[PDB]
């Protein structure tokens, strides 16, 4: 039994958690109650990946849901699946923290991170052989993004032989809360350079751009950008769920995709993204998977080198031909992929497709083209920081100027790394 | 040619036919490979267990 | 009688010894429960298969085998599968969490904490050998535990066996098959760290397997199941002299005085043939010179490579089925006058042949046919030096950027150690290019 | 859109290949050193065969045999027709030669001894710097300062007006089914010096020393060249023949019988990968319009006039056979 620990945190990260949830628990059999009702014997062969086995053969999600306000856990408690998840899980504050990276990270949400580890502890506890944790956080408000990045700070000093995996959402000005955003996804992302093995960088602005351009959604809410995480969420954690060869458990996954430590930021896709009852061949799959509209990032992998890439194809199809295209692909444009990493591409297939879809694929690239997300983040960082613009919303939590100097050399540097391999 | 070394047996037999003539370190040092890497191992931990206390 | 115990690592080590141990019983007549009805000798005896088998008071045969995986998951079918009546628990070795395919996690971090309980079931099993003359480790070269932690295992018999043989079958990787992209730094490093330690080792690449399969069996996308029946087909036709009545190859140390004249040099070519499949109602049944003449093609060998553009040191034809001695010469005299058969100059030039009359076993309801004669040949080129050659360059590539060294030097493990384990590749490439140009 | 890669940017032969096939629109370049090409045209030395043919999804195809130096070297090619029973010692196009280490040495003097004594031509010539002479002693002496000596052709079919030396070099490509096809275009490098029987200018017929110690360069035909249509006129002119029944039908049966007989030794037909290659044969005829083989060559150039025709040609039966897209050869048949 390799388990893994889930963790969502803030509005954002309880939002996309909770359909994550909804999502998987359908593909398992599992009901809005716990009880099994399925009728394949896949789907409980690996079931306590992410869900423990209670009283009465019930299944309970190895969830925890942290927030710094009390709103979006009341919503999830009262969303369709909220009465699966375990009580005490629920771990919340009152104060809220204002969209304020300093607020979650060192004080209010400092005053709760230590009652969200013993949680953490006890889930932890009844492991049997624990694989690692997953957490689900937005990078541009405070609780996801500060509180989220302290817990990953304080997990791995009591977890340090564990691995550490985040889906983490970029924000964008397309879908922008507040003007302090880059702010706290630069104080973000050098915490997740450092503490984390896996990272999925799910863009908000291509989130947007998918509901806008391709699934013809003119008033895209967080609703429509919610079921493409929900979708992508549940296509990387396939391998993850079901018997299967290739990146079976965190670490091997971790181990095929990461060649350098600090470069774990991995570029998901998705096909089909359809506005739908037409059969889609192996070929379109293949090719829409790889197409930079099919991309969750918002960076153009066509100006970047794959470094290595992770293929899963979910459904009843022929995996000979899922060979000959994915080799296609390859041969077609090898001048995407590093010549340094031979056969970096992995492919797997999954007899059970998602719910909606006889067949589908799932991309996850470590593409060096990234850096364009951080670059973007650092260009909307440093317009508003040689002005020390909005800053007072920080200093006034005790933090210093030097510390966002910090941040902003230390995402510099992740952005020359990134390039070094591109022409290597 | 030329067979020799003809061996039978009920189960079988074998000959040879030839065409042309001719023209560990100790458990002690193993231990302490295994106990050097175990030590850079809790070197490399220490140092970010006081890595994170900072 | 000179027993020999088997040591299966890893996943695919697991995997591959259970596919030779139900063939071994299906060619001894052993039944799943370890009954054996033709064994008139109850409770004991000195019998060549008692070379693999022990026995019980009750008559069961027990193979003289130990599983060893560091993830309980492969060797768990083994405790449930037909055969567990055969094996007792203290041959079943299982451990938490798995090396990750990663060298160094097998052979320093995970391997450490394992290592003095399995030599503690081998001693179990070698304190019922009279004369324990050594052992077949079985092992995959990409795997974190089948590299890493089988040779700390190697390194330890040595020690704990220094008068001992061993005999390795290692499966080299694939990427068709592979699952890890790092296959290639824990092949070098596990090469490296073996070789001083192993006497005789057949390598088997996945992709000569693989294609075998798709072309001799028509299977589109072979798995695991359909390539480690035709393995354990090449491995029985290996070990059937330690496990028979007959005069060549009757133990160990004859494998290296046959095949290996030089110790460094102890990589032989397997080719097998014939390799027919059994949704074809009637074929052609072929003849001792056409099955011969099979072994010189590079299609059926186990290493794709062109022997032709190297030099042979030794060469064994172990037939088995309807053979006599007077169609084996017929069949040499016409292959030499027509293929490039180069010895080197210090080896004679000619073969060893075993003759077994029994012909191959075929598991019921597998994908090859019942012939009525096959043939293994096992071949000492230089020309399989064209497998380092391969790996060698793939680690050239991903090491001169460091790529995933991180995750060894995690574990404890130097970064000289990547370098010194390429520079005796590098000698190795050199010592084949020596004794074949 | 098939792949391949270019490995001898000194080859003038498929600098013009590589251009052709990125010309059809349907072949893309890669980097030298990446793997996943159909083609390659690969280096001269040391060219990793033992990596070829290991890629899944990719046929994958070379310009060279491995194997074919047996026969495109100079101590090679002696020993492989004494050796060989399918060309014996006894084979009648090829000049006596012995391949002397600085061995054959007391046998190469028990035939000049024997000529010596014979009172007949004893005029030989050594070469891997090149010495003709007839006297032993400064033969093997020249060595010491891996050779072979060969008979030197002492009555050379001379072309007139001139009374000169020359050779005939042949293109002969070789598919990955083993089909022979020889180029119908052959081309005469001349020389353009008096053959004197008593200088290395009027002896040796290499371009590069026509063009460097010959006089009268360019003085008969352009470049020392001349093609077989003049050279068929002449015969027919000059000796009431023709080039077909005089010399090509030697010329074939040498190309025939030397690929022929390595042919087990380097065949692809069963092979992971497959291999083609480009070979340059060099004649020379005798008074007595009697062909001799005097070396193939492994990575010839080609004669400027015909690389337009040779490359296209390579494109049409050696790559595009295997790659097929959206006669100028004779192919010499066993
Ligand atoms: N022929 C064959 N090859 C296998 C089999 N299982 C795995 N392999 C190959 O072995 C290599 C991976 O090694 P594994 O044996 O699976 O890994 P391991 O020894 O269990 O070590 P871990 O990393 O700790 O899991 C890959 O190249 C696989 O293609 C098998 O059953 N048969
Ligand atoms: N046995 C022989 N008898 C008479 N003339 C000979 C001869 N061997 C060589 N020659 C003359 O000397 C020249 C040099 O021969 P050789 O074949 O060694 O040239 P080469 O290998 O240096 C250049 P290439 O690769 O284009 O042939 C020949 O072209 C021929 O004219
Ligand atoms: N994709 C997606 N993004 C969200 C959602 N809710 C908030 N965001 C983004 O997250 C950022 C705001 O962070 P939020 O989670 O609301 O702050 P927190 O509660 O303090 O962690 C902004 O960049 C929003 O665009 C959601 O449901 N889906
Ligand atoms: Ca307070
Ligand atoms: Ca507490
Ligand atoms: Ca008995
Ligand atoms: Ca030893
Ligand atoms: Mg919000
Ligand atoms: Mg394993
Ligand atoms: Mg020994
Ligand atoms: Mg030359």
């Amino acid at each position: 039994m390799r388990e893994i620990v889930h963790i969502q945190a803030g509005q954002c990260g309880n939002q996309i958690g909770a359909k994550f949830w909804e999502v998987i628990s359908d593909e398992h059999g599992i009901d809005p109650t716990g009880s099994y009702h399925g009728d394949s014997d896949l789907q409980l062969e690996r079931i306590n990946v992410y869900y423990n086995e209670a009283t009465g053969n019930k299944y309970v999600p190895r969830a925890i849901l942290v927030d710094l306000e009390p709103g979006t856990m009341d919503s999830v408690r009262s969303g369709p699946f909220g009465q699966i998840f375990r009580p005490d899980n629920f771990v919340f504050g009152q104060s809220g923290a204002g969209n304020n990276w300093a607020k979650g990270h060192y004080t209010e949400g400092a005053e709760l991170v230590d009652s969200v580890l013993d949680v953490v502890r006890k889930e932890s506890e009844s492991c049997d052989c624990l694989q690692g944790f997953q957490l689900t956080h937005s990078l541009g408000g405070g609780t996801g993004s500060g509180m989220g990045t302290l817990l990953i700070s304080k997990i791995r000093e009591e977890y340090p032989d564990r691995i550490m995996n985040t889906f983490s959402v970029m924000p964008s000005p397309k879908v922008s809360d507040t003007v302090v955003e880059p702010y706290n996804a630069t104080l973000s992302v050098h915490q997740l350079v450092e503490n984390t093995d896996e990272t999925y960088c799910i863009d908000n602005e291509a989130l947007y751009d998918i509901c806008f351009r391709t699934l013809k959604l003119t008033t895209p809410t967080y609703g429509d950008l919610n079921h493409l995480v929900s979708a992508t969420m549940s296509g990387v954690t396939t391998c993850l769920r079901f018997p299967g060869q290739l990146n079976a458990d965190l670490r091997k996954l971790a181990v095929n995709m990461v060649p350098f430590p600090r470069l774990h930021f991995f570029m998901p896709g998705f096909a089909p993204l359809t506005s739908q009852y037409r059969a889609l061949t192996v070929p379109e799959l293949t090719q829409q998977m790889f197409d930079s509209k099919n991309m969750m990032a918002a960076c153009d992998p066509r100006h970047g080198r794959y470094l290595t890439v992770a293929a899963i194809f979910r459904g009843r199809m022929s995996m000979k031909e899922v060979d000959e295209q994915m080799l296609n692909v390859q041969n077609k444009n090898s001048s995407y992929f590093v010549e340094w990493i031979p056969n970096n591409v992995k492919t797997a297939v999954c007899d059970i497709p998602p719910r909606g879809l006889k067949m589908s694929a799932t991309f996850i690239g470590n593409s060096t083209a990234i850096q364009e997300l951080f670059k973007r983040i650092s260009e909307q960082f440093t317009a508003m920081f040689r002005r020390k613009a909005f800053l007072h919303w920080y200093t006034g939590e005790g933090m210093d100027e030097m510390e966002f100097t910090e941040a902003e050399s230390n995402m510099n540097d992740l952005v020359s790394e990134y390039q070094q391999y591109q022409d290597a | 040619m030329e067979v020799i070394e003809l061996n039978k047996c009920t189960s079988g037999q074998s000959f040879e036919v030839i065409l042309k003539p001719p023209s560990d370190p100790s458990l002690e040092e193993i231990q302490k490979k295994l106990e050097a890497a175990e030590e850079r191992r809790k070197y490399q931990e220490a140092e970010l267990l006081k890595h994170l206390a900072e | 009688m000179r027993e020999c115990i088997s040591i299966h690592v890893g996943q695919a080590g697991v995997q591959i010894g259970n596919a030779c141990w139900e063939l071994y019983c299906l060619e001894h007549g052993i039944q799943p429960d370890g009954q054996m009805p033709s064994d008139k000798t109850i409770g004991g005896g000195d019998d060549s298969f008692n070379t693999f088998f022990s026995e019980t008071g009750a008559g069961k045969h027990v193979p003289r085998a130990v599983f060893v995986d560091l993830e309980p998951t492969v060797i768990d079918e083994v405790r449930t599968g037909t055969y567990r009546q055969l094996f007792h628990p203290e041959q079943l070795i299982t451990g938490k969490e798995d090396a990750a395919n990663n060298y160094a996690r097998g052979h320093y971090t995970i391997g450490k904490e394992i290592i003095d309980l399995v030599l503690d079931r081998i001693r179990k099993l070698a304190d019922q050998c009279t004369g324990l003359q050594g052992f077949l480790v079985f092992h995959s070269f990409g795997g974190g535990t089948g590299s890493g932690f089988t040779s700390l295992l190697m390194e330890r018999l040595s020690v704990d066996y220094g008068k001992k043989s061993k005999l390795e079958f290692s499966i080299y990787p694939a990427p068709q098959v592979s699952t890890a992209v790092v296959e290639p730094y824990n092949s070098i490093l596990t090469t490296h760290t073996t070789l001083e330690h192993s006497d005789c080792a057949f390598m088997v690449d996945n992709e000569a397997i693989y294609d075998i399969c798709r072309r001799n069996l028509d299977i589109e996308r072979p798995t695991y199941t359909n390539l480690n029946r035709l393995i354990s087909q090449i491995v029985s036709s290996i070990t059937a002299s330690l496990r028979f009545d007959g005069a060549l190859n009757v133990d160990l140390t004859e494998f290296q005085t046959n095949l290996v004249p030089y110790p460094r040099i102890h990589f032989p070519l397997a080719t097998y043939a014939p390799v027919i499949s059994a949704e074809k109602a009637y074929h052609e049944q072929l003849s001792v010179a056409e099955i011969t003449n099979a072994c010189f093609e590079p299609a059926n060998q186990m290493v794709k490579c062109d022997p032709r553009h190297g030099k042979y040191m030794a060469c064994c034809l172990l037939y088995r089925g309807d053979v006599v001695p007077k169609d084996v010469n017929a069949a040499i005299a016409t292959i030499k006058t027509k293929r490039s058969i180069q010895f080197v100059d210090w080896c004679p030039t000619g073969f060893k042949v075993g003759i077994n009359y029994q012909p191959p076993t075929v598991v019921p309801g597998g994908d090859l046919a019942k012939v009525q004669r096959a043939v293994c040949m096992l071949s000492n080129t230089t020309a399989i030096a064209e497998a380092w050659a391969r790996l060698d360059h793939k680690f050239d590539l991903m090491y001169a950027k460091r790529a995933f060294v991180h995750w060894y030097v995690g574990e404890g493990m130097e970064e000289g150690e990547f370098s010194e384990a390429r520079e005796d590749m590098a000698a190795l490439e050199k010592d084949y290019e020596e004794v074949g140009v | 859109m098939y792949t391949f890669v270019v490995r001898d940017e000194n080859s003038s032969v498929y600098a013009e290949v590589s251009r052709l096939l990125l010309a059809t629109g349907q072949w893309k370049r890669l980097r030298k050193d990446n793997p996943r090409f159909n083609l390659m045209l690969g280096e001269r030395n040391r060219l990793p065969f033992g990596r070829l043919g290991h890629e899944p999804g990719l046929v994958q195809l070379v310009n060279y045999y491995r194997g074919a130096d047996k026969l495109c070297r100079k101590a090679s090619l002696v020993k492989l027709i004494k050796t060989s029973p399918e060309l014996s010692e006894s084979c009648t196009w090829f000049p006596e030669s012995y391949v002397i280490y600085p061995d054959e040495r007391e046998v190469f003097l028990a035939a000049y001894n024997r000529r010596r004594e014979g009172r007949e031509g004893n005029v030989w010539i050594a070469k891997s710097g090149i010495l003709i002479s007839s006297e032993a002693s400064e033969l093997l002496d020249f060595i010491d300062e891996v050779h072979v000596i060969q008979k030197y052709l002492e009555k050379p079919l001379l072309l007139e007006p001139g009374h000169r030396k020359f050779d005939i070099r042949s293109w002969v490509l070789v598919d990955h089914l083993y089909n022979i096809y020889l180029y119908r275009e052959g081309v005469l490098r001349t020389s353009s010096e008096p053959y004197n029987s008593a200088d290395k200018t009027c002896h040796l017929t290499n371009h590069c020393i026509q063009k460097e110690y010959s006089k009268n360069y360019g003085r008969y035909e352009e470049g020392n060249e001349m093609f077989f249509e003049e050279f068929n006129q002449y015969l027919m002119d000059a000796l009431n023949t023709t080039l077909e029944n005089s010399i090509l039908l030697q010329i074939k049966h040498i190309i025939r019988s030397c690929l022929m007989c390595i042919e087990p030794a380097i065949s692809t037909k069963h092979l992971h990968y497959q291999s083609f290659q480009l070979f340059g044969f060099d004649f020379m005829v005798d008074e007595e319009l009697k062909v001799w083989l005097i070396e193939v060559n492994g990575a010839p150039a080609c004669a400027q006039k015909l690389y337009a025709e040779l490359c296209q040609g390579i494109v049409d039966v050696a790559i595009s056979s295997v790659f097929p897209l959206a006669s100028i050869f004779i192919k010499l048949h066993h």
